[PDB]
């Protein structure tokens, strides 16, 4: 996949895509 | 971990990971 610049939802998106079965540590947040 | 350096800027999947897990 997009493996260049994504960013915040595409980024999350990717960051389940990734480990989203594994548990999902999204925080880089607020 | 992600942000600039993957978002802004690129790591993109490779580091993912490493967060993501």
């Amino acid at each position: 996949f997009v493996n260049q610049h994504l960013c915040g939802d595409h980024l999350v998106e990717a960051l389940y895509l990734v480990c989203g079965e594994r548990g999902f540590f999204y925080t880089p947040k607020t | 971990g992600i942000v600039e350096q993957c978002c802004t800027s690129i790591c993109s999947l490779y580091q993912l990971e490493n967060y993501c897990n």
